[PDB]
């Protein structure tokens, strides 16, 4: 499960170049430019106007999700058949993924690499009523940690914050589980008094 | 589907909710649940109830200033006027208490002797806002009129909604704070089972002296008194 | 589809194959011909200044109109025949019902004979509108004034004009919400419309195929094509929904309980209803 | 009336002399807190802005201003009578209030986040 | 309302919440959150209050948005501008956790809502009541324990870690990551590797384990004990 | 930019009313100034008439222990003012016709 | 405690009999109902597990 | 006192009723006999603008100052992971991942490839 | 179970000496699959298991 230090150097300066990916998709939404600071005025008044929309946050997830999800796709293309310390047929849990025994690719991305993007009923984590997505962090930040982007990965651990986002990921989950056998279970016993 | 709701609790936890709605006709009504039932009465009512008020006095409550804001003073003059039209004959306080004594005297078990201003003097001191006591009724009529500057304020959007989900908005109601809540239920059940065993004597003319101490032994052995069970 | 056979689905759509002469401008240009436009969406802002007989100047702000004749393809005498026909009636209807449920910048003035005789002719047509103008120049705003009784008491009248202005429709085809030019799927130049009307679209031929068109509102191909095209949708849209999910069931599996469904000529479901038509009584008490 | 206990009413009613000449006399209604003594203080720093920062007793006090309700009584002759002051009602030139502040220490970030 | 809400940090734990119908619902308190059980001396607040700029609110006669309204448990007390409200609510936290103002409690909580464009409703509200959620943080200045509940947290600013303490946004700061989980999904080994629907699982698990029940067995009578040796 | 004190005064002499907004008062009218005979921050209670109309007020219980008022008397040649230790009255208005009330039960009923 | 504080939010439940007042025909001789109740309870106390017979 | 469209007493502060809903030359209060045999204030006019937001339409909405809808081909999909598409032979693969079952079972992946666009799904 | 929602039923009392036994001497009291870990995820019971065998020696 562990990455060999000239590989686990490509995933740090993949993911030194998303500190910036948080702001920038959130000054194309609000039609800024420039690279406007983050703690600009102009820019915060616009962020409160998308945050009262159930619209317009819905474009500013769309936006900063399939743009934080590039790099997540950069530094999983790097890293795993490569950035690995064992090689394929040693490496038992790439060969566990790759014959089709038991996971997939992604979850040898998320432990070796980073979890990713943490999407809450298709859209991004809430938010409250005061633009703060924890109270750990500035209100209206436009960081892509504060929207729920797991720069983590489970062999090296995860933050307190997005510990936190990751348990809300989990839920939604367990509660679509709990609403889902009920729904198709009365669709197939309808179908089977008449196609019976 | 507008509506300010409040949780008043008394000093001894037990609670009464009092929720506020807002109708299409700039009128606004005061909901809240006595026995089992829900009692709908307009809240300029109660607002001319509690003490004595002009109507300058409601209005500078609820418009503090900004006169020249247009939306809050028209609906508030279909909730002033539709007050004076709807009920001419209440002028000053102790007569509004009057109305209200009157309509709500078969539900609060008010007594024979209890005159109409004493009746709807309780119904002012035991469902709108316990929370402020008794003879806190300048602290009661200052609060609903903040009541009436947040629901105007949330029929033109200058207010989101509170979410009632969301863990600011609720709290803990414990373990023993609940059981006795429902022990003081079981002893006001109780003194209503004496003076509904006495009513049982009373229809009849058995043996009637309430300065006896021997009467008093013998309701009291006839009514059931297990609380504890 | 399958339970409780829905003649009004959520989003009913369809599907408007263009043809291969017909631009992507004016397929975009076909797009606004269509979609319904509420007098609601030209609208800046509406002043009403309420004065005490009882009057009311209702000013309408409008935008540009370089701006709503380019989003909206609506020019200003479109504006002018749409409120003094359908938004001053439907206005009327709902100030007398409400008072029966209840007695229970610039200045532009030296109009010509046109405007004039504008004026004074819907007037006559309505009952308490006594001054009437429109912007003919710049096509910005609307002035009329209701004057009610010396009697009336205070009425909302903004919440009024909201309610009216977000129902009078500028050009609506009926039952037809809006269109739209989306990615091109494999090669196929469509258009997809959020509501259904075969029979308004056949009569836009210089622009679709009308032989191609395909929606997914089954009891709405029932009632135009018949019960064979309906039998064609299900398994088009029992399919669609196995197919998003990339989960593969036969074909033979769609056609049966297709075949189940149009057995009678109708669009029957599998619920009680669909079930009253049938020989076993047991079938049906055991059911529900 | 005088019907509750302990009510005497006011005899010795002291002179209020508005003038209104028309140089000029100004009424005020500034405001205090309990945590000052009114004859102690000799001179009241005061200006239109705010910034008016008032010493009293190792206490920081603050005056502030505001231009854009209350109406003054003064007595009739002698007796007493608290008639209302006017022209020919009246309003006040200028109110101010007097508010308790306090210094709230700056983080010390040099000590507080350590690595 | 099965949600997990950012709301809940600190006050209900995000692992330790039953897998199954009950999921959202039957949500535990987190390891340092405690409730309040009497209700703290606010009798001296309104002198205090006062003494801060607070103009009283049976004179001025002043509502809407456009001013902060200043209440105690409940009770409408006084009226501030936003501005002057915001240096309240810091100097009566300033003066809470220095315990040397004889009025103020520590358990108190100040729930300042700031202005803004169509959120909550703005106000200062104070709040000592019985049966609040509460769990202490660190307050920056003077590095002493402060009492936050969930009303307050929405609009403060509580770093995670002293490492990750930014200038002059943040007042306060946690004691330890590890007071956000439930007293169960605290002892999960290493629970910040799993996988977050398996330190669910586990804390699920750890219930329905046979360990050991008590020590006192031959003094019981239970209908049935699994006791692992 | 400081002003000086002429003098302070004491002594009850001027109150601060407090009715409702646009109160006029007709000026052949008379105010009574009653007093709690405690010496120290005092409670105070006007109580006013007139033919028509008749209206009383009273310093809050809350405040007027905590928060002091003082009436001013400012003059900008002398640069100076002079204190007048004032109340203020939160004052209603009740009318001389509108104190009439009906029977205190119903009067007639025997039907439960 | 909040027994002894809740007891005090009922202390009337009264009742009359009706018996008249037995002077003069008089306006008060009309309008008498009894004698008034008022059965309450002013202190609440929960004493400790004890064991009698 | 005029405010808006209500006239106060100026003695009592009580609602004196419409100008034009009583007889001629005379208002005055229920409490207060009033000294208005006047009507003086003829015109009492109250501009009513409508909400900002009460009329949405897409015309408004570009004439807000944010970006209010996604364009036609500005906003492609961020995952990729290098998975052998078996119909065209792609390897870059948009992934999806969404959890089915209860806490006993794992996520399960939706590859929609990039190209060609076949779905495809993987169990474990 | 472990720690980490790691259960499952005990399959079979497997015989001591047909069990794979460590330079040491040790034979391992509980066997369980690898392939449980690629779908579960639960890496505190790799560490679990790296820092008991630490702590115990
Ligand atoms: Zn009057
Ligand atoms: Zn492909």
């Amino acid at each position: 499960l562990r990455l060999t230090a000239e590989g686990n150097k490509w995933r740090t300066d993949i993911l030194k170049t998303s500190v910036d990916t948080g702001r920038e998709a959130a000054a194309e939404v609000t039609n800024l430019d420039k690279d406007t600071p983050a703690d600009d005025p102009e820019l915060l008044k616009r962020l409160q106007e998308i945050l009262r929309d159930n619209n317009k946050s819905g474009i500013l997830d769309a936006v900063t999700s399939s743009k934080v999800n590039a790099i997540t796709s950069q530094v999983v293309s790097k890293c795993v058949p490569d950035g690995t310390m064992k090689k394929f047929p040693c490496n038992s849990m790439q060969a566990m993924a790759l014959s089709g025994a038991k996971g997939s690719n992604v979850n040898v991305s998320q432990i070796m690499c980073l979890l990713g993007q943490q999407a809450l009923e298709g859209r991004r984590v809430p938010v409250m009523v005061s633009g703060k997505t924890l109270p750990s962090f500035k209100p209206y930040e436009t960081d892509a940690m504060a929207g729920g982007y797991v720069k983590g990965r489970f062999y090296s651990g995860i933050k307190p914050q997005e510990y936190y986002f990751h348990c809300m990921a989990g839920r939604e989950g367990l509660i679509d589980t709990a609403v889902k056998t009920s729904r198709s279970g009365y669709l197939q016993r309808c179908l089977t008094k008449q196609l019976e | 589907h507008y509506g300010i709701q409040i949780r008043s609790v008394r000093p001894d936890q037990t609670s009464q909710t009092n929720v506020l709605h807002y109708l299409n006709d700039g009128q606004v009504t005061f909901r809240f649940s006595w026995r089992k039932n829900e009692y709908l009465v307009p809240v300029v009512m109660i607002l001319k109830a509690l003490c004595h008020t002009s109507d300058r006095e409601i209005f500078d409550g609820i418009i503090g200033n900004d006169v020249k804001d247009s939306f809050l003073t028209d609906r508030l003059e279909l909730l002033l006027r539709g007050f004076k039209k709807r009920y001419p004959h209440l002028q000053n306080r102790t007569q509004v208490l009057q109305y209200l004594g009157d309509k709500f005297r078969v539900v609060f078990q008010a007594s024979p002797d209890q005159s109409d201003l004493e009746v709807g003097q309780e119904v002012l001191d035991r469902i709108v806002l316990v929370h402020l006591g008794k003879d806190g009724s300048q602290d009661k009529f200052r609060m609903l009129l903040f009541m009436i500057r947040k629901l105007y304020s949330l029929v033109a959007g200058e207010c989101s909604p509170d979410n009632p989900d969301a863990t600011q908005h609720q709290e803990v109601l414990l373990g023993g704070f609940l059981y006795g809540m429902i022990l003081k239920e079981k002893i006001d059940e109780y003194l209503q089972n004496i003076i509904a065993q006495v009513r049982m004597d009373i229809n009849r003319g058995m043996a009637i002296n309430f300065k006896d101490k021997r009467y008093m032994s013998r309701v009291l052995m006839r009514v059931n008194e297990n609380i504890g069970s | 589809i399958v339970m409780t056979a829905s003649a009004a689905i959520k989003t009913p759509q369809m599907t408007l194959p263009i043809w291969n002469d017909v631009s992507d401008e004016q397929a975009d240009t076909f797009c606004k011909s269509i979609s319904k436009v509420l007098l609601s969406e030209v609208i800046d802002k509406v002043i009403v200044t309420e004065t005490t007989a009882r009057s009311y100047v209702i000013h309408m702000r409008f935008f540009d109109n370089n701006e709503y004749s380019e989003e909206y393809d609506v020019s200003k005498e479109e504006l002018q025949n749409v409120i003094s026909n359908q938004f001053i009636h439907l206005l009327e209807a709902a100030i007398v019902k409400e008072i029966k449920k209840q007695k229970r910048v610039e200045a532009n003035n030296n109009m010509n004979k046109v405007q004039r005789d504008r004026q004074s002719a819907i007037i006559s047509h309505h009952r308490f509108i006594t001054k009437y103008n429109f912007d003919d120049e710049s096509g910005k705003w609307c002035e009329f004034k209701l004057e009610l009784a010396a009697d009336t008491e205070k009425l909302l009248m903004v919440n009024i004009v909201e309610e009216i202005c977000r129902k009078s429709i500028i050009r609506q085809i009926p039952h037809i919400d809006r269109c739209v030019h989306p990615e091109p799927e494999n090669g196929k130049r469509v258009l997809v419309t959020e509501g259904v009307n075969f029979q308004a679209m056949w009569d836009q031929e210089a622009f679709i195929d009308v032989d191609g068109i395909t929606s997914n509102d089954v009891a709405a191909v029932l009632k135009t094509y018949g019960v064979e095209a309906a039998r064609n949708t299900i398994v088009n849209e029992i399919n669609n929904v196995f197919s998003r999910y990339a989960i593969s069931v036969s074909f033979r599996h769609l056609d049966l309980i297709a075949d189940m469904m149009t057995r009678q000529g109708t669009y029957l479901a599998f619920n009680r209803q669909g079930m009253e038509t049938s020989t076993s009584s047991f079938m049906k008490m055991s059911y529900e | 009336f005088s019907i509750p206990d302990g009510f005497k009413k006011c005899k010795h009613l002291k002179n209020f002399p508005l003038n209104g000449d028309n140089k000029q006399q100004q009424v005020w209604l500034i405001k205090f807190p309990s945590n000052v003594d009114i004859s102690k203080l000799k001179s009241l720093p005061v200006d239109f802005e705010s910034s008016t920062t008032m010493t009293i007793d190792k206490h920081d006090y603050k005056i502030m201003d505001d231009t854009d309700n209350m109406t003054l009584l003064v007595p009739s002759e002698s007796k007493e009578s608290l008639k209302i002051a006017s022209t020919a009602p009246l309003q006040f030139d200028k109110v101010f209030s007097v508010s308790e502040t306090a210094k709230i220490p700056a983080i010390d970030y040099s000590k507080v986040r350590v690595p | 309302v099965r949600k997990l809400l950012p709301e809940s940090w600190g006050f209900l734990c995000p692992v330790h919440t039953p897998d199954g119908s009950p999921c959202g619902l039957l949500n535990h308190f987190a390891h340092k959150c405690r409730i309040s059980t009497q209700q703290s001396d606010v009798s001296r607040i309104p002198s205090i209050l006062y003494s801060l700029g607070v103009a009283p609110a049976s004179h001025t006669f002043a509502a809407g948005p456009s001013l902060c309204c200043v209440q105690i448990d409940g009770k409408i007390i006084g009226w501030v501008s936003h501005e002057q409200g915001k240096i309240i609510a810091d100097t009566l936290r300033y003066w809470k956790v220095e315990g040397k103002t004889p009025g103020l409690p520590i358990d108190l909580e100040i729930g300042y809502v700031p202005p803004s464009t169509r959120g909550q409703y703005p106000g200062l509200y104070l709040f000592g009541g019985h049966s609040r959620m509460l769990r202490p943080v660190r307050y920056l200045p003077l590095d002493k324990e402060d009492i936050v509940g969930p009303f307050e947290q929405v609009y403060m600013n509580i770093a995670v870690t002293p490492q990750e303490i930014q200038n002059n946004v943040h007042t306060h700061v946690e004691f330890t990551p590890t007071n956000i989980l439930s007293i169960l999904a605290n002892l999960t080994p290493f629970s910040d590797f799993n996988q977050s629907p398996r330190n669910m699982y586990q804390c699920q698990m750890g219930k329905q384990t046979m360990g050991t029940p008590g020590v006192a067995l031959c003094h019981r009578s239970d209908n049935k004990l699994y006791r692992l040796q | 930019s400081e002003i000086e004190i002429e003098s302070v005064q004491d002594q009850p002499s001027v109150a601060v009313g407090s009715f409702f907004k646009g109160f006029r008062a007709p000026s052949d009218t008379t105010f009574d100034l009653y007093k709690k005979k405690k010496s120290e921050k005092d409670e105070f209670v006007l109580h006013g008439e007139n033919e028509r109309l008749e209206y009383e007020g009273y310093t809050d219980s809350s405040s007027q222990a905590s928060n002091q008022y003082v009436v001013g008397l400012f003059n900008p040649e002398k640069k100076s003012i002079q204190l007048y230790k004032a109340p203020v009255l939160v004052s209603k208005v009740v009318s001389k016709s509108s104190k009439n009330l009906r029977g205190p039960k119903i009067k007639s009923k025997s039907d439960t | 405690g909040l027994l002894n504080l809740g007891v005090k939010d009922i202390g009337e439940k009264v009742i009359f009999d009706g018996k008249p007042l037995n002077s003069e025909d008089e306006i008060s001789n009309s309008g008498y109902l009894g004698n008034k109740l008022s059965v309450s309870v002013e202190q609440v106390s929960i004493a400790k597990p004890m064991s009698n017979d | 006192s005029v405010v808006g469209s209500l006239i106060f007493c100026l003695d009592c502060g009580d609602l004196l009723e419409n100008p034009n809903a009583v007889l001629g030359s005379n208002v005055e209060c229920s409490q207060c006999k009033a000294i208005y045999p006047k009507s003086q204030f003829s015109n009492l006019k109250v501009v009513t603008t409508t909400a900002d937001d009460a009329f949405p339409s897409s015309l408004r909405a570009k004439k807000s100052v944010v970006k209010t809808s996604l364009k036609k081909n500005e906003l492609k999909d961020g995952a990729t992971i290098k998975e052998k598409c078996p119909q065209c032979g792609n390897e870059e693969m948009n992934y999806h991942t969404l959890q089915l079952r209860s806490a006993d079972e794992g996520a399960t992946v939706f590859y929609t490839c990039t190209s060609c666009g076949y779905k495809f799904r993987t169990n474990n | 179970s472990s720690r980490h929602g790691q259960k499952g039923v005990c399959s079979r009392k497997w015989p001591t000496i047909d069990m794979p036994f460590s330079e040491t001497g040790i034979q391992p009291d509980i066997i369980i699959n690898p392939h449980a870990f690629p779908s579960r995820m639960t890496i505190g019971m790799f560490v679990e298991s790296l820092a008991g065998k630490a702590g115990a020696l």
